[PDB]
């Protein structure tokens, strides 16, 4: 199969390839309960008349709850669902330096503290 | 024999961490900025019912 | 009656014949609570105009739960039910060597690690 | 593709993925004549209202005969056909230990000598 | 009245005659709650044309449950009911030695460990 | 086959399984003349909708007479017949301690001297 | 299971119990092809009002033919079928010496040369 190791800071999570297919790659995290866990959908295709390409990356994670610790009967039930999709439209005949600069800019914007505040405190981005 | 216990006595002393907390100026400024931002964000939502 | 000993690795389970009949053999495991335990249904018949035969083997096991250990009143209640049926269509005028090879192939496919992963991690068979 | 190695005792057989599809996976053994060989059909789906799942596994193998060794004209012709299907109905919110115990019990029942006698001598299971 | 002392091993239970009648004798155990306790019904009659006799002995005991210890309102409620009747058809002109031998055989079969296992583990009698 | 040893006090009787069937187990005592001897019928079944169970135990013994010791000619002829059936209606989801206490109470009532007097002297139970 | 060894003079044949049941015992000879071989059906019952008994013994053996040695395609096909049933009506209260004498007379009549000639040359018994 295919294993992906993600470092959160103090622990390491492992995602395993489940549904190996060209037009749809489904990775699922293996920790405990398989239902309501971390899933990742990847897709790659073309467009128009063999001009550019199209890449789609979605990451879902639904929280679960259980009452068997106190209540004497409740199966693990999912609560909410989060969807974080992507869309990559990069042409083939481009520039490696430009692609590297764009990737570095995206990494910097992701690692910056403004997007973290926008996600947590729901404050619009503008510092 | 038959002994009766009063659980309101057989407990150790209170720890030393039950004191007043210390907050730095940077933490105060950060919390005040966050509070002001959240307050100004809450205002924009009230005018939607115009 | 009829006793069947199954070795799980560290303990031995005993199944006892309960409903002795030609067209339906019902074996039940005797450990503790008879309701919601391990049951096995076997059936043998013919087909068409005395050409081949038909063998059916089903194995069921329903988990039980109880709250009398903490809660002051709850009878043992079944939770889910699992059904694993079979279907054997082997003609009489066949080949002993071919039947032995087929049985060996089935045993190897059962004992392989791919079906175990397909059962546990729910990953499609394809290694 | 996808290769599966099966050990019969003295030789190793290789099955190759032919028809890669989600709702129907068709594995075919590559030894010599492709027609009338070993085939395996796998299927995975859901049920009802996203409660449990359904897994189907069928294994077919049709014997072939040929007279070109002595008779001066006979194409390889199939004789009989054997069908061995399965049915797995395991709910998602179950128990890993219970699933492992059930798999071990199934493996023991398959590897036992009673099912082998039931298959070969056609004697009903009851030792 | 009429008192019957039964030794269970560490304590002694007392049953008291309630409903003194020839065709129906009702003994009831006095321990605490009279409803849902131990009751015994005895009956003696004849048959046909003054040939033999007929003796009937039934023993019932229904378990009770109560929630007044934790829940703030639940009367003692009965749960299940067990019925263990008998039937004695012994002719008058018989044999004292034969009757004594039959009683000894019945006592031995009752005190044996096979009936205890049949009652507890629900395993058919056959050791 | 299945042998049962019963101790009467000075001798040991042996009962042998003769009609091995699930819904009807027939044990016969082997001492001398097979006709007109000790027989035991056991039956186990369910009831209603999988709720409780039903166990039936009957014990028969018909005395025989013969005149070949003095009279010229008389085949062994049966005299009277005794029938002692039972009825066990115990639910599955019960209590092991309650079942053990009930079995102990039944054993004590069988081994007591009151039932022996009721059987021998035909005096109603009431001491 | 249950094995029966029969001595024909120079070789020993083995019959194996297949269908173990009280009212119908089916023994089958294991040599090679299971279809069209030696089978034996045994049955034991009572009659009327527990007076005598009834024993039935049937022995069947169907010959098979095959053309795969020369012809390039013919499955093993049965030819004729032979049925040799019996009927034993012996009362329980009989005589051991009379039964032994009858069995010896039957064995002598079977081992005599007159029945062999009647079977082979189809000549009526009368020497």
């Amino acid at each position: 199969s295919k294993t992906i190791v993600l470092s959160v800071g103090e622990a390491t999570r492992t995602l395993t390839e489940i549904q190996s297919t060209a037009d749809r790659q489904i990775f699922e995290e293996k920790v405990g309960p398989l239902v309501g866990r971390l899933r990742l959908t990847a897709s790659l295709r073309q467009n128009g008349a063999k001009t550019a390409y199209r890449v789609n990356l979605k990451l879902d994670q639904a929280d679960v709850v259980d009452c068997s610790t106190s209540v004497c009967g409740e199966l693990p039930k999912v609560r909410y669902t989060q969807v974080w999709s992507h869309d990559v439209t990069i042409v083939a005949n481009s520039t490696e330096a430009s692609r590297k600069s764009l990737y570095d800019l995206t990494k910097s914007l992701v690692a910056t503290s403004q997007v973290e505040d926008l996600v947590v405190n729901l404050v619009p981005l503008g510092r | 024999h038959s002994r009766e216990v009063d659980c309101e006595r057989f407990i150790g002393p209170v720890p030393s961490s039950f004191t007043d907390p210390k907050v730095t100026s940077a933490q105060w400024k950060f919390l005040e900025d966050m509070a002001d931002m959240k307050a100004l964000a809450d205002l924009n939502k009230s005018l939607v019912n115009l």
